[PDB]
RNA sequence: AAAUUAUAUUAUAUUAUA
């Protein structure tokens, strides 16, 4: 008959204890009465429950999304007329987005570095023990025998390292043989990926298959192979004007004596020109992305205000947005001394364009204050779409000036881009 | 008309750049959930 | 590079002017004594502005993360947005106080109507030869207006 | 290329020169050209990327003439130049550290501590990064990889990142699984354990490996280090609402966490027991929470569920009190009055049955004398004030007495019957004298400790107000609804007038006293 | 900021009452004030001024000025009384410049009153000792001001 | 795909709010359906339920302290019973006949509910009510435009009439002051009347409070009233208002004047029954009504227009404007306010800021696109402390809790009643994005929240559902590639 | 364009995923909705 | 029989008959 005002759950009691601690600490905004703290706690618990309800209804709505054209589901995207106008990426755009690396490649690189360091330590141990010089004859090269047999390396790995599995020890023996022969190159594994055993014709001969793989790997990483691949890709029309200009500049840097010394070799005078093109040709291992510009922040050190500009119609609409960080989370936007809901006459389709640079940045609008000064033609009302376009460009340039990495999504949404249309 | 003065970034107006990292992390989470389903 | 761009150098100068503004020092300067319309008329509207505290949801959302979650909520200028780089965390991140009389600029329209007519009518209401220090103060002022048909002439 | 025209100045930035120099640095095959390229890269103004640190650490680890201190100095130079360490560079440095034994042991331990700090910072960074995406499976794999990296280094993850990771979880299964991971990270894999078949887990005995001083302080015990994570799991089970495809009950989850805590031999702290029986106090099962509060009270009175009675338990009871004021207050506020189990213990052995729907005066008199004997033998009011525990927390005992009298007066809990039916008149007279005794004890406690700020909270005051309201409703239903029977009717009217006078006094005191904090109780009941 | 119409529609082909199109002289435009300037049929001094753009623009400027004047005068809840310098309150004991002469003057920056003196409006009930010394009967009652520190319904009591 | 709509059964209809459900084919993806498994006659029992339910229809006695910042509903029969006058200026914009009748229970609503609860027995708690009002006769509620002023006035009229208290409700004060026409009072010299508003008030107050007005005996009322053949002389106050408003024109024009005069006379004498008086827009009753005094040449009489020294036919002129205190209704109201012998009438009123905008310049309003066509032409500032004898209560805009609850009720109970998106739920964004965006667009102003909830239809720059459908279609394609 | 041999070289040390500033190709597009089938 | 060059937008006109 009488509802108890006291906190009824442990979550309610914990939030009430937090509100009491905030009131005893003297924080600005925390109420001093107990009924207001009770109202605060009940409303926060109801807000948490409503957030959980929204999350659960989005989980259910994800599975019933009409992905096909149906009764109420219309394309209307120009997918019939133009076709696939919206892009989509499966890679994190660096350095705006972050996806953690997969554990398989991490463990593979970890094990490869472990085996390489162990083989290098065993090679240096034999170099200290044997006493210096070690010449390999032609028959010793054809027999492919180094200073250590496989049995000696296996006995050393069994004696020094007790905790060592069988296949790991055999891979260690193989890598020690590969490191004592030459410096180790990780080229046989990728050639095993791209070239199968049935293609060359060795199905019952694994040893000759791995011998051919390591021979092709040691012949692949030479300078002449890279030069021949660069010339082949130059013949296959894989260059732009930028690569042609950089090859011309690298040709102009060579003098005549260096040209004669490079043409003494058969492949180096082409390689000095085509080094950058062979870097480009080598794929995702060695070709870099261009990427959007990431500048430095131009912020007032005293007030914390960044300045951005926006234009529309060339002469008619000019705007300058001043942006500051609001630390009390009461952010508001103002255009020429009047709040945004009264400048644009409460029109949602005009103020959503001003909200959009905060949306594409994944930023909260309440953490920022903004004032937009009109420098173009003064009119009694700017409630139109072109003025809102200029406002969006001004707010986006101010956000770019404040935080520099905000230029990575905001340029991709086209909000920093100026069109030239006049009347 | 002829929209040649309009930039190429304004004609499709590709918005929604905030959701891509969330989609990629959700894809990685679903791959690990499928790996958990296949093992048990 | 330099520090700011052309419009950014303009509005950082307007904040240094209003920081040292004193209305009795605007004696005979003319329209150069008008104290930066945006920040001046904002101060005249403090009877209407009345800077509110942070809302009860905001101070609850922070204090849960400060105390119950052991991970403080940091400002958007404190977020290390670059993956692969550590930023030198500039000092204006959370030290700027949020006051409505300072920023953002919202004013009464009647004060803005009175400001804009007073600034143009007092254009040549300037006392040039004042008994003062250097380049402002003098005893006689000569202005030689040269005119020609070309700008490089 | 240094730009000269403004068109190529519009495509110039040092953050894009980072990618250009990264691609050219990966294009090289050997470290002598790579170090020259890096030197002319860092001489120029160029933002140093994580890719630069990755390719430099990897292709300097595999170079032949490299000493490992130059690898760690190169890492220090790159992190000084503004490059964030990732898991790849951390694992590269861990591999270079593991393959270096010719360096002196102080250098190895310094680099080991640096890698421990680096792995903990990366773990906290990934916890803060993958939190809002609800990536609990991916974050679970990342934390498993970090645990595997740190157990190989002879350490474990810190309890601070464990408290944060438990506070950012969403599912209860991975919550209990990560408490299991923290319990197993301290002990080796051959440690004895106990099997929980409800969760299909094995929780190990942790007190044999925890540090202990056996004058002595609280921070010298490792039991605080484990009970911090236990408290983080308990508070997460309080505040957050878990989302599961088949959601478990709160009683089952609390009992599984309680057996997970009790099967380890860790020494219990104050606020952990307080939070646990706070969860017991606001539970919805009327037939269960009595035994739950009894079990957590036994845990707080013993202090540890270890099988042997050690001197470390006596040192822990001498340092801090697990039987503090909050646990006695929440125990009295959690118990049922008409429970036939005894409220207080007898020689710490068991809480026996009562010697007698019996709602007589002698029953509740034995209950109240048992409550007062419990408050006397625990000694929670005689404890000295300190920094960690204030004087304000001892008012919770009076709140527990007030909720006990509330559950006597009305029949219901927090979630035409105006009171509990089936009572007698002398029951309500004894209840009114108990309200007066609680008010007198609270006034005496405030008068004794006036020199520090001691206030009564909302729950005790509202409980006393609703007991007086229930007594008022009983009086007005017995007076004009009693059928004009003469059996000490003037005693009923005297009790009614005393209830009205004390209630109006409490309402005017809630309006005036304590700085107007309880103004809403004046606004509601008047 | 105002969203009302200020300019006149230009001269073109004779419009018809269609969708997104109103005739050039309609009773809906400008409150029907185009009724003075319209021709109902589908003397040169009375026909040429209805088709001139500067004439109709001057007429709609006059009508918008009349609307601005009546809305500025309907805002007035006061009147200007010439009070001598001695009996005036302390904020008006200064040298007040004329309109558009100086910077818009704050009321009292020392007493934390940052507001325009020209927009200050004083109550009639506080100046009865100045405006009415001859009555002596207190023609207006004193203004009841609420106690801000009193425990009321606003403060949960 | 997964519909779960053919398996969905309707829950049993208890009140009007439960009956406001649309067919299941409408809100199938708007309000998604979940499945639960209970343990009755088997381990699985597939029960398909809705994620969202309607807010509970609650009696004002059942509203409590824990319902602050929550949403409740009132029945349509209770809406007809308790409000025959109408509602506020913009309160009924959110209640079509299909929609539930929802109300947000704010903190000030709880304060005024406990105040009205103490008004119901005022002679015992007279010192408490004096301490609440600070000795004043009542409360005046002020704030910016579009807040919960008139909504709280309808809420306290609901609170007062649900507890059987005689309640005066003026749902809009602009029908009195800014009315159609003004007529001089028949029996009050120098006073004026708004006849149509008085006829509507004498009808609706009588049919609202017939339960207590029939037991109201006429104390100071003449018994020689003019009465047609077959009509009964009034012996009750309800009979008096039935004599007043039920008449043939033009006899009702003077009958309403006599009825308002004697009704305000009969109200001023009752000192034992509590009478709550709720006026929406007291700031219009505190200044001049928009009527002006007639020119004296109208009443003087003319022989001709050429030689009579008059200009009523030549030039217009603005005569002095009639104040509100010269209306007999507001005369009786101010007579009850200023005379201190009435510790019985509680004036829980508010102001209105419904006026047209003016920001330095003003052109002419466009007749097609004008949100302020029915707005008041006043432009005058108002101060409730200086211009009213009541205690002022300041209501601001919504905090995020009340705004979240109100927007959740609006969106979900519009889609549940078959008035929202429905099958087109996949085109609009989810609730968190809608809450963020409407909190930007409105500034949590409640009228702005309603206006931007209606303006959510024309949002152009939301790209959430597009990227979500791209991701789901890509996931479906790679799942079919995994299946192959 | 035409088929070439670029990217077909074996990358040294297998660290082609940790280079996050690598070339990501031209931006591909995806359908937002499956159009109805022709037959 | 495809590619689309296609501008497209809306209104008017006569000795009704003087
Ligand atoms: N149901 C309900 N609606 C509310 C509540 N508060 C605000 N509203 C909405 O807010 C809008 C504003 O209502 P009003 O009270 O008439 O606005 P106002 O403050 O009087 O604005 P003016 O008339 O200009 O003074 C209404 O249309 C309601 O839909 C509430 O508590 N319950
Ligand atoms: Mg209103």
């Amino acid at each position: 008959m009488q509802k108890l005002l006291s906190p009824r759950t442990a979550r309610h009691a914990r939030l009430f204890r937090l509100a009491g601690k905030l009131a005893d600490s003297g924080s600005p905004g925390v109420p001093k009465s107990d009924g207001e703290r009770l109202v605060w706690v009940n409303s926060h618990v109801r807000r948490d429950k409503d957030i959980s309800l929204s999350q659960e209804e989005e989980r259910i709505r994800e599975l019933m999304m009409p992905l096909e054209v149906g009764e109420n589901s219309f394309a209307a995207n120009g997918q019939a007329t133009h076709g696939n106008l919206f892009y989509f990426r499966e890679y994190p755009m660096y350095p705006g987005e972050y996806v953690p690396a997969e554990h398989n490649t991490l463990s593979s690189l970890r094990d490869e570095l472990r085996l390489d360091l162990t083989a290098q330590s065993l090679k240096e141990a034999w170099m200290r023990v044997s006493g210096g010089v070690y010449f390999q004859s032609v028959d010793e090269y054809y027999a492919s025998v180094d200073g250590l047999d496989a049995e000696q390396i296996g006995e050393v790995l069994a004696a020094l390292f007790p905790e060592l599995n069988c296949y790991e020890a055999q891979a260690l023996v193989q890598r020690t043989l590969e490191c004592i022969s030459r410096p180790v190159s990780a080229a046989s594994r990728q050639l095993s990926r791209t070239i199968t055993a049935e293609a060359v014709g060795l199905d019952n001969a694994p040893g000759h298959y791995t011998n051919f793989l390591e021979w092709m790997g040691r012949l692949t990483e030479t300078r002449a192979f890279k030069t021949e691949h660069a010339l082949f890709e130059f013949s296959r029309r894989k260059f732009n004007r930028d690569d042609v200009r950089v090859m011309f500049e690298n040709y102009r840097l060579m003098s005549k004596a260096t040209l004669l010394a490079d043409s003494a070799d058969s492949y180096s005078h082409f390689y000095t020109v085509l080094k950058d093109f062979a870097r480009k040709v080598a794929g995702e291992d060695s070709r870099h992305q261009i990427g959007v510009r990431i500048d430095e922040a131009e912020v007032d050190p005293e007030t914390g205000i960044a300045v951005g500009r926006g234009c529309a119609d060339g002469e008619k609409y000019h705007f300058t947005a001043l942006l500051r960080e609001n630390r009390d989370h009461n952010g508001i936007i103002t255009v020429m001394g009047k709040p945004l809901s009264l400048v644009l006459d409460n029109k949602a389709w005009l103020m959503e364009m001003v909200l959009m640079p905060f949306d594409e940045a994944n930023l909260d609008y309440r953490d920022f204050d903004a004032h937009i000064v009109s420098e173009g033609h003064a009119m009694p009302s700017i409630a139109n779409e072109i003025a809102a376009f200029a406002l969006r460009m001004a707010v986006a340039n101010a956000l770019v000036k404040l935080i520099p990495l905000t230029r990575i999504p905001l340029k991709k949404s086209g909000l920093l881009s100026v069109d030239r249309r006049r009347e | 008309d002829k929209y040649r003065r309009v930039p190429m970034l304004l004609k499709p107006q590709q918005g929604g750049q905030q959701y891509f990292n969330h989609f990629l992390i959700r894809s990685t989470n679903d791959r690990l959930t499928q790996q958990d389903v296949d093992n048990a | 590079f330099n520090e700011f761009d052309a419009k950014g150098r303009e509005y950082v100068q307007y904040m240094r002017e209003f920081a040292r503004f004193d209305p009795r020092k605007s004696r005979g300067n003319g329209q150069k004594g008008f104290p930066f319309r945006d920040a001046y008329l904002t101060k005249m509207n403090e009877a209407n502005q009345k800077t509110p505290p942070p809302t009860l949801e905001t101070i609850m959302d922070r204090a849960v993360r400060e105390h119950h979650q052991h991970a403080r909520i940091l400002s958007p200028l404190e977020v290390q947005r670059d993956v692969g780089r550590l930023e030198p965390i500039p000092s204006y991140a959370g030290k700027i106080n949020a006051d409505r009389s300072v920023f953002p600029f919202q004013w009464k329209t009647e004060d803005w109507y009175e400001y804009e007519v007073a600034k143009v009518r007092n254009r040549r209401f300037v006392f040039e030869n004042t008994e003062e220090d250097g380049i402002r103060g003098s005893e006689v002022t000569y202005k030689i207006v040269l005119e020609g048909f070309w700008d490089h002439h | 290329l240094e730009p000269c025209t403004p068109r190529e100045w519009l495509q110039f930035s040092h953050r894009n020169l980072a990618y250009a120099y990264n691609g050219a640095l990966r294009a090289c095959h050997s470290l002598p050209s790579m170090l020259l390229l890096y030197k002319e890269m860092k001489q120029r103004g160029v933002k140093v990327d994580v890719d630069t640190m990755n390719v430099l650490l990897t292709r300097a680890a595999r170079h032949e003439h490299i000493q490992v201190d130059d690898v760690f100095l190169l890492f220090d130079e790159l992190v000084a130049l503004g490059a964030r360490p990732d898991l790849a560079a951390a694992e590269t440095l861990h591999t270079v550290l593991s393959h270096s034994a010719s360096m002196p042991e102080e250098w190895r331990e310094a680099r080991r501590l640096q890698l421990v700090e680096l792995y903990n910072n990366l773990a906290m960074e990934e916890v803060e990064r993958l939190a809002p995406h609800r990536a609990d499976r991916l974050l679970k794999e990342q934390m498993k990889r970090f645990r595997g990296n740190l157990q190989q280094l002879g350490s474990g993850l810190r309890p601070t990142v464990y408290c944060r990771y438990l506070h950012t979880t969403h599912t209860a299964a991975v919550l209990l699984e990560e408490v299991h991971n923290f319990l197993w990270e301290l002990v080796p894999n051959d440690h004895p354990a106990m099997e929980i078949p409800a969760l299909q887990l094995r929780v190990p005995f942790v007190a044999s490996v925890l540090r202990r001083p056996s004058s002595v302080s609280r921070a010298e015990f490792g039991d605080t280090d484990v009970c911090a994570v236990f408290l983080a799991a308990a508070e997460r089970m309080v505040d957050a609402d878990f989302d599961d495809q088949r959601p478990v009950s709160e009683r089952r989850l609390f009992l599984s966490l309680l057996t997970m805590i009790s099967y380890s031999g860790v020494l219990y702290t104050s606020d952990l027991m307080a939070q646990l029986m706070e969860m017991v106090k606001y539970s919805n099962n009327d037939e269960t929470r009595d035994s739950d509060a009894q079990r957590v009270l036994r845990y707080a009175l013993r202090g540890s569920s270890a099988a042997q009675d050690s001197a470390s338990r006596t040192l822990w009871h001498s340092v801090e009190k697990v039987a503090d004021c909050r646990v006695v207050g929440r125990y009295i506020g959690a118990r049922n009055p008409w429970n036939p189990i005894r409220v207080c213990f007898d020689e710490q052995g068991v809480f026996k049955a009562y010697p007698i729907e019996g709602r007589t005066l002698e029953a509740l008199n034995m209950r109240w004398d048992d409550v007062r004997r419990l408050i006397e033998c625990t000694g929670v009011l005689v404890t000295p004030p300190s920094e960690r525990c204030p004087q304000q927390q001892k008012m919770e005992v009076f709140t527990g007495m007030a909720v006990y009298l509330r559950t006597v007066a009305t029949g219901r809990r927090y979630e035409g019957t105006l009171f509990a039916e089936g009572y007698d008149f002398d029951v309500w007279v004894r209840l009114f004298s108990l309200v007066q005794e609680v008010r007198h004890d609270m006034e005496k406690f405030m008068a004794d400790h006036t020199l520090q700020c001691v206030e009564p909270e909302f729950e005790c005051w509202e409980a006393l107000l609703v007991t007086l309201r229930c007594a008022l409703d009983f009086c007005v239903v017995q007076m004009q609804g009693g059928g004009a029977r003469g059996t000490e009717r003037e005693v009923v009217e005297r009790l009614f007038r005393d209830v009205v006078a004390l209630r109006e006094e409490l309402i005017e005191e809630s309006r005036t006293r304590f700085g107007g904090r309880m103004r809403v109780l004046w606004l509601q009941e008047a | 900021v105002s969203t009302g119409e200020f300019d006149h529609p230009p001269f073109q082909f004779r419009q018809r009452h269609t969708f997104n199109t109103t005739p050039l002289h309609d009773a809906n435009r400008f409150g029907g004030r185009t009724a003075y300037l319209r021709e109902i049929g589908p003397k040169k001094q009375g026909r040429r001024f209805k088709k001139d753009p500067r004439t109709v623009q001057f007429n709609v400027d006059v009508w918008c000025a009349q609307q601005t004047l009546r809305k500025r005068w309907k805002q007035r809840d006061w009147e200007v009384i010439e009070i001598p310098f001695r009996l005036v309150p302390r904020e008006q004991q200064r040298v007040i410049p004329e309109l558009y002469t100086d910077i818009p003057q704050m009321t009292d920056p020392a007493r934390n009153d940052f507001s325009n003196i020209r927009n200050k409006v004083y109550d009639r009930e506080e100046l009865q000792g100045v405006l009415f010394p001859a009555a002596g009967a207190m023609l207006y009652p004193p203004l009841q001001r609420v106690d801000k520190q009193a425990m009321t319904l606003d403060k949960y009591l | 795909k997964k519909s779960l709509a053919a398996m969905y059964m309707r829950p049993p209809v208890t009140c009007y709010t439960d009956a406001c459900e649309a067919p299941v084919a409408m809100w199938d993806g708007a309000i998604p359906l979940k499945e639960t498994r209970k343990l009755k006659n088997g381990v699985p029992v597939r029960t398909v339920s809705r994620t969202y339910s309607h807010p509970p229809q609650l009696t004002p006695t059942q509203l409590s302290f824990n319902d602050i910042n929550s949403m409740y509903c009132v029945g349509n029969d209770e809406l007809i019973q308790f409000f025959p006058e109408g509602l506020g200026g913009r309160v009924f914009q959110t209640m079509p006949p299909g929609h539930p009748r929802g109300f947000l229970y704010r903190k000030e609503t709880h304060l005024l509910n406990l105040f009205v609860d103490k008004v119901q027995h005022w002679h015992t708690k007279r010192s408490v009510l004096s301490s609440l009002t600070n000795g004043r006769t009542g409360f005046i509620v002020d704030g910016p435009t579009g807040c919960g002023k008139s909504a709280l006035m309808c809420q306290v009229v609901h609170f007062a009439r649900s507890r059987n208290i005689v309640t005066l409700y003026v749902p809009d004060a602009k029908v009195w002051t800014h009315g159609e026409w003004c007529w001089p009072s028949t029996i009050l010299p120098g006073f004026f009347d708004a006849p149509d508003a008085a006829r509507s008030f004498l009808k609706y107050f009588a049919v609202a409070n017939r339960a207590t007005l029939t037991s109201w005996k006429l104390r100071c009322t003449p018994k020689d009233l003019p009465t047609e053949q077959g009509e009964r002389q009034p012996q009750n106050l309800y009979e008096l208002c039935e004599w007043g408003h039920r008449a043939v024109a033009p006899a009702s024009i003077d009958r309403q004047s006599v009825c308002v005069k004697f009704l305000m006379d009969e109200l001023s004498e009752e000192k034992k029954l509590p009478v709550v008086i709720v006026v929406d827009g007291w700031n219009l009753f505190s200044h001049e009504t928009h009527f002006r005094y007639p020119h004296p040449d109208f009443l003087r009489g003319l022989a001709s227009f050429n030689e009579s020294s008059t200009d009523i036919d030549l030039y217009p002129q603005e005569l002095p404007r009639i104040p509100a205190s010269r209306l007999s209704f507001v005369r009786g109201l101010n007579k009850m306010i200023l005379s201190g012998d009435d510790p019985n009438k509680f004036f829980i009123t508010c102001t209105t800021r419904d006026f047209k905008p003016f920001d330095g310049i003003s052109g002419f309003p466009n007749v097609e696109t004008d949100r302020f066509a029915n707005s008041l032409d006043e432009y005058a500032p108002y101060d409730p402390e200086k211009d009213s004898h009541f205690h002022p209560i300041q209501i601001g805009n919504f905090d995020e809790y009340e705004y979240r609850s109100f927007l959740r009720f609006l969106i979900n109970s519009g889609e549940l009643a078959g008035l929202g998106w429905g099958p087109l739920w996949h085109a609009s964004s989810d609730f968190e994005r809608k809450l963020y965006k409407i909190g930007f667009l409105s500034g949590r102003n409640p009228q702005g929240v309603v206006d931007h909830y209606h303006q959510e239809l024309v949002w152009r720059y939301d790209y959430q559902r597009t990227r979500q459908k791209q991701y789901l279609l890509k996931r479906r394609m790679e799942g079919m590639s995994r299946g192959a | 364009g035409q088929k070439s041999l670029m990217g077909a070289l074996p990358a040294p040390y297998g660290d082609a995923e940790f280079f996050r500033g690598r070339y990501r190709g031209p931006p591909v597009a995806r359908p937002v909705v499956s159009l109805p089938t022709l037959h």
